[PDB]
């Protein structure tokens, strides 16, 4: 009956648990989309936290599904199969690459407490034609 | 970044309409199917209620053919009602094997939808300037208009006073049937002269090098591409312009996974994972994807100076044929054995302008090529050691003797590079002393452009070399103009002198046309002729978008393009597919082809009225009501094979259609041709190939070498893999535009900070050819004092600052520009958003 995707708010972590530019496994949201938090250690778009630098992504490339790398240096992920590279410190934009769509970004919060929850995404998933299936 | 929002999709149902679509853009044609059904009907996720047959509430793995993104769903009109339509890659199309790229994979979002308001911009009616402004009309008046002024013209000052611009492509903007008709109108009802093509100013071929060599520019397969030992491309960014060849063909043959076919397709050899050269003057992200994934050992990146492939090529040809690393039977078998002499200019000039270079025998040709290797590494910049290595890697017999395959693709780089005529021939030279042409494995190939699609009666009163359009229109000749498909503002060279002219000419007939009365069509028709007999210039478009060149035309007549209606076209490998429509034309949009008959109609009564019947007699023969018709009064007719092709036989071969030239037709399949010149039969009067004897004669095109000389920076040019052509459909399209605002000019870092700039700063390029702008984009594989500037693109246009240079058959020499370079901004708040990364995957 309703117009829009009903989006869980899932616990995903606490920011305790998260370190400077290190990716954590997540998913979201349900078990079978992988993505990622990550702290970037600068004010972006998309972050929270007392620093605005907490960003979740599906790690899912959007062109054909092949899991993405993250290169610490660059602060980039990098696609092995067709060569896409996409940039958390700017929404996911594709910085080249093959895909019709920039990164899907979780929409996140911060609890009083610390735990971050999402609450949404802002691209269709690969491989799901429903965000929640 | 743009974020559509988009959560969900409609699921195409299990009884959806499929069509055959080829992608409406590159040379590649990829396979894609397009389903519709109806709006208020939808899919679900139960295997027998989706058209996959798969249970679409579980994720689905990496490769899935069971989505698609969302640029591949839109809605649109089919039959005056709406549709659902997915748009989307086909995993049997033995071209992609389901690859869709940044490009294809948006037809459906860059589709006319009026319910989800995509592509707005697209022409609905026919537009003429009157009352002070573009106006809205019919068919019937635009036409008439058009066809009176022209036919005045015509009368009045000869078939010279008509200029045309036309697209001589396939794909959408082109393909069999609107060049057929285009061409009918142009050269089988008249003979006009003045006539240039989307992409140079003057109706030439290309590539007449290789053609006048006996050697058509597309002899090979695909599959040759993972066949070889090694590719050698030249002038090409193929990751970025020809990609899913690329990553469908020749990544499998340079990660080895092509080994197990290349032994089973030629078991008496050895064979290894495929190497490749690479030339071109910049590192680009092909030289990168080629590094990871051969190994750099496996890659050779020649970054040659700019404008200097030929001194390559020749020093190639002349060390390979100095060691014998040649195909000697081949050589004596199927080239010219003819001794020739030398024209009298020679060396520096050929014969005549028609004839740049001196065809000859292989001997003949090695003696006038003759470059040493450090000759030839000072002229390129190379080290000798590079180009001995690059001459091991394409002549060096393999183990047991056995002769190396090697595929030769080339595409802009060189075209539109230094010395087009005898730079074509030099690396053709290699082909043909390598026997690599008409074998697998090999070929000397254009990787190509748009898709292929030209069927048109006899050019050859255009002449040899043709008229200088551009230059015709700058120096205030020819009356009348018509645009086909192409956009001479974004994309020409010398473009900023062109655009300077073209407006004052013109405003001087729509200062006419403002003043006169409309209503009294005789009294606006003199008015117009008054204003062209003084210098103005009346001008027609047609095309899909308000275009640029198309702010100063008179009338604009609204064209439809390919999947509203049906279409032919060839890719690389000459794999000829019908895409079947799916949707209506926006509006009042027309076919080309049916435009150029109703125009042809118009001329045909116009010229009646005025009372010459036999000119009049002279515009039959284009009573067609839909493009199949121009589809069999034009390839059907006049193609080798032709006779066995037809939409319905080409429906039933689907997106793998067939390769041309079709040889037959046999139990519902037309029979095609895989390579051309396997029995090494070329296509001269003799049969023979020639070679070419093309000396080195530094930066042929006036005012090069000066150009280069008195300017800090190369500013060499090209495309970008998100952006399409001159982002004719991408500028409404978020995001395109959310990528890049402004078009990019890649820097090093280093240059940078010595001319002041930081990334995303607005910067003026200029010279003695015009100027223009850009964004600073720091590039730290880019080498100091070079440059690279998106082409065509309609918030910065590159072509401003190129030269009116070309060489002697009037092919435009992009490539060489040299400019000046200061900041008109800091960056703009509009690109704060921007991502500034290496785009090199790391
Ligand atoms: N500096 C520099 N300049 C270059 C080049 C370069 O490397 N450097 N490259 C050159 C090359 S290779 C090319 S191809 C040219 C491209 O130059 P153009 O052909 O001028 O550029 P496009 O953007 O391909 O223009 C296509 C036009 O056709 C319209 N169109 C699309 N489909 C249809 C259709 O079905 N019917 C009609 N009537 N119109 C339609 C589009 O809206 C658009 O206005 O640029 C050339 N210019
Ligand atoms: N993404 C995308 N792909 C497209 C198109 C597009 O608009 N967008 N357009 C299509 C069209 S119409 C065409 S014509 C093709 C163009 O395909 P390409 O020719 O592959 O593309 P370009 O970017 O024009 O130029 C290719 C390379 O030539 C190099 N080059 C510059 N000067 C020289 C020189 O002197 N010598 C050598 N050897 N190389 C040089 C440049 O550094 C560049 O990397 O792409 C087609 N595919
Ligand atoms: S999707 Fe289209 S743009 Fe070229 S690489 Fe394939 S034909
Ligand atoms: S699957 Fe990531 S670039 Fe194609
Ligand atoms: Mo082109
Ligand atoms: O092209």
């Amino acid at each position: 009956a309703a117009a829009g995707v009903e989006y869980p708010a899932n616990r995903l972590a606490n920011i305790s648990e998260l370190t400077l530019n290190e990716p954590l496994d997540v998913a979201y949201p349900d078990e079978d989309a992988a993505g990622v938090l990550l702290k970037l250690g600068t004010r972006v778009e998309g972050g929270v936290g007392p620093d605005g630098d907490i960003v979740g992504f599906s790690t899912i490339c959007p062109h054909k599904g092949c899991p993405l790398s993250y290169s610490a240096d660059n602060k980039t992920f990098n696609c092995p199969c067709h060569f896409s590279v996409f940039d958390p410190e700017k929404g996911g934009q594709q910085v080249w690459g093959q895909a019709t769509q920039n990164l899907p970004q979780y929409v996140l919060r911060v609890a009083d407490n610390g735990d971050i929850f999402a609450e949404g995404v802002d691209e269709l998933i690969y491989g799901r034609l429903s965000n929640v299936l | 970044a743009f974020k559509r929002h988009i959560d969900r999709l409609p699921i195409i149902p299990a009884d959806a309409k499929k069509h055959n679509v080829t992608c409406h853009f590159c040379i590649v044609g990829c396979g894609y199917h397009a389903y519709t059904w109806p709006i208020n009907k939808q899919g679900g996720t139960d295997p027998q209620n989706n058209i996959f047959g798969v249970d679409l509430s579980e994720q689905q793995q990496a490769e899935s053919d069971a989505w698609y993104s969302p640029s591949m769903y839109n809605v649109v009109k089919q039959d005056g009602r709406d549709v659902h339509v997915v748009i989307k890659p086909d995993h049997e199309c033995v071209v992609n094997s389901g690859l869709g790229s940044v490009r294809g994979a948006r037809m459906a979002e860059t589709s006319f939808s009026e319910a989800r308001n995509t592509q707005q911009q697209r022409l609905t009616d026919p537009l003429v300037w009157r009352y002070g402004q573009m106006q809205p009309t019919s068919w019937d008046d635009a036409l008439d208009l058009v066809a009176r002024v022209t036919a005045k013209i015509v009368k009045e000052k000869g078939e010279d006073a008509l200029i045309v611009s036309a697209f001589d492509h396939g794909g959408a903007g082109g393909g069999y049937e609107n060049t057929w008709g285009t061409g009918k109108l142009y050269f089988e009802a008249m003979k006009v002269k003045n006539i240039r093509i989307h992409n140079r100013p003057a109706y030439n071929s290309e590539v007449h090098g290789t053609r006048d060599m006996g050697v058509g520019e597309l002899n090979n397969c695909y599959e040759d591409a993972e066949l070889a030992d090694t590719i050698v491309a030249v002038g090409t960014n193929a990751l970025e312009t020809q990609t899913n060849y690329f990553l469908n063909h020749w990544i499998p043959n340079l990660r080895g996974e092509s080994l197990g076919k290349k032994k089973e397709l030629m078991p008496e050899e050895p064979h290894e994972a495929g190497r490749i050269i690479i030339v071109d003057p910049r590192r680009t992200v092909t030289v990168n994807a080629c590094e990871q994934t051969a190994g750099a050992d496996n890659v050779l990146h020649l970054a040659i100076n700019s404008g200097t492939d030929l001194a390559l090529f020749n020093a190639l040809f002349t060390y390979i044929a100095d060691k014998g690393w040649v195909d000697r039977d081949f050589i004596d078998k199927s080239t010219l054995r003819e001794g020739t002499a030398r024209p009298p200019l020679y060396p520096a000039r050929g014969v005549s302008e028609a004839n740049p270079g001196h065809l000859s025998s292989f001997e003949d040709a090695v003696e006038g090529c003759r470059m040493s290797i450090e000759e030839a590494a000072e002229i390129t910049g190379l080290d000798a050691a590079q180009i001995i290595k690059a001459a091991e890697w394409i002549g060096m017999p393999k183990e047991g003797g056995k002769r190396r395959r090697v595929m030769f693709g080339y595409e802009k780089g060189l075209i539109w590079g230094n010395d087009n005529y005898r730079t074509n021939g030099a690396l053709v030279n290699l082909a043909l002393a390598t026997g690599n042409i008409g074998r697998p494995g090999g070929g000397v190939v254009r990787l190509g452009g748009h898709q292929e699609g030209y069927v048109r009666p006899s050019d050859a009163h255009v002449g040899r070399p043709a008229a200088y359009v551009d230059q015709l229109l700058i120096g205030g000749q020819g009356g009348v103009h018509h645009i086909w498909g192409c956009d001479h503002y974004k994309t020409t060279l010398n473009a900023h002198e062109f655009k300077r002219v073209y407006k004052k000419r013109t405003d001087m007939v729509k200062d006419a046309m403002s003043a006169a009365p409309y209503g009294d069509r005789e009294a606006m028709v003199n008015a117009i002729v008054d204003a062209i007999n003084q210098g103005g210039l009346f001008a027609v478009n047609v095309d899909i978008i308000p275009t640029k060149i198309g702010e100063a035309c008179h009338v604009i007549l609204p064209a439809a393009t390919s999947g509203e209606m049906n279409l032919t076209s060839m890719n690389g490998e000459r794999r000829m597919r019908l895409t079947e429509r799916y949707m209506d034309p926006p509006g009042q949009s027309m076919p080309d082809c049916l435009i150029a008959a109703r125009l042809a109609n118009t001329m045909e009564r116009v010229l009646t009225e005025m009372g010459d019947v036999g000119y009049a007699a002279q515009f039959k023969g284009f009573d067609w009501q839909t493009e199949e018709d121009a589809f069999m009064d034009g390839y059907n007719k006049n193609a080798h094979g032709g006779e066995f092709v037809t939409y319905e036989r080409l429906s039933a071969m689907g997106t793998n259609g067939f390769q041309e030239p079709a040889t037959g037709f046999t139990d519902g399949k037309i029979e095609g041709t895989q390579r051309l010149y396997t029995d090494g039969v070329f296509s001269t009067d003799d049969g023979k190939a020639r070679f070419m004897d093309a000396p080195w004669r530094g930066l042929q095109a006036p005012g090069k070498q000066q150009q280069k000389d008195s300017h800090k920076y190369l500013i060499n040019n090209g495309r970008a893999n998100v952006v399409w052509q001159s982002a004719y459909l991408d500028q409404e399209n978020d995001f395109v535009m959310d990528r890049f605002p402004y078009p990019f000019i890649e820097m090093n870092p280093e240059d940078m900070a010595e001319a002041g700039l930081k990334e995303g700063d607005l910067v003026e390029i200029y010279n003695d050819a015009g100027a223009t702008q850009a964004m600073a984009y720091p590039t730290p594989t880019a080498r100091r004092g070079e440059t690279f500037m998106l082409f065509g693109f309609p918030t910065g246009v590159q072509g401003n600052v190129t030269s009116a240079g070309t060489n002697e058959l009037i092919i435009p020499n992009y490539k060489q520009t040299w400019g000046n370079i200061r900041k008109i901004s800091d960056a703009p708040r509009n690109v704060a958003h921007l991502s500034f990364k290496s785009k090199e995957y790391q």
